[PDB]
């Protein structure tokens, strides 16, 4: 499978998530992606085909999971945006006002802007602490999908926020939207992964 | 909120 930020993968053939972002760790290929999606050892699928299992994750006190794929994967310096893409180009972290986009396979390519950082979300299973918002819309299956910068500078991989009775908050007015992202150093610090770029 |  071609890994792009973005796109759709199944886990134990039940839930839908979206990948991340494509990195390494040593020779082994990998995709970060949200915790919530998957349990260790899970596994992933990609258009019906194998791809790999989840090696570790946090959920929740934190929202974030690697999954280590096989050899054949291809892995991708990409986010997808319709059919076109956004090379990932680093991670260097932006600051509330900066405008952000996001990527995943509900509500395809949303942009909006950054309003808050480390902001408790309250989810049924307990606190996720320390997530970013933003306020492009979002809905339930773009979980693990990427945050990122016009400018190729990668955020972090979609938690959760206030979805209404329609799946999604693209209904209601930005300035009514929380839209929560993991942020992607520390993930990237704590599983020592390196991104792809380009 | 909610995950996703």
């Amino acid at each position: 499978a071609n890994i792009v930020g973005g796109i759709e993968y199944s886990i134990n053939n039940a839930s839908l998530c979206s990948v991340g972002f494509s990195v390494t760790r040593g020779a082994t290929k990998g995709f970060v992606t949200a915790g919530h999606c998957g349990t260790v050892n899970a596994t992933a699928r990609i258009g019906g085909a194998v791809v790999g299992t989840f090696a570790a994750r946090v959920f929740p006190g934190n929202d974030r999971a690697w999954v280590s794929l096989t050899s054949a994967q291809t892995l991708l310096p990409r986010v997808a945006n319709g059919s076109s893409f956004v090379t990932v180009r680093g991670s260097t972290e932006a600051a509330v006002g900066a405008a952000v986009c996001r990527s995943g396979r509900t509500t395809g390519y949303q942009c909006g802007t950054i309003t808050a950082k480390n902001v408790t979300a309250n989810y049924a299973e307990g606190a996720v602490r320390g997530l970013t918002q933003g306020n492009a819309c979002m809905g339930r299956g773009d979980s693990g999908g990427s945050w990122i910068t016009s400018a190729g500078q990668a955020q972090g991989v979609m938690s959760g926020g206030n979805v209404q009775s329609n799946g999604n908050n693209c209904g209601i007015p930005a300035s009514q939207r929380s839209s929560l992202f993991e942020r992607l150093q520390p993930i990237l610090s704590q599983y020592g992964l390196s991104l792809v770029t380009g | 909120a909610a995950p996703i």
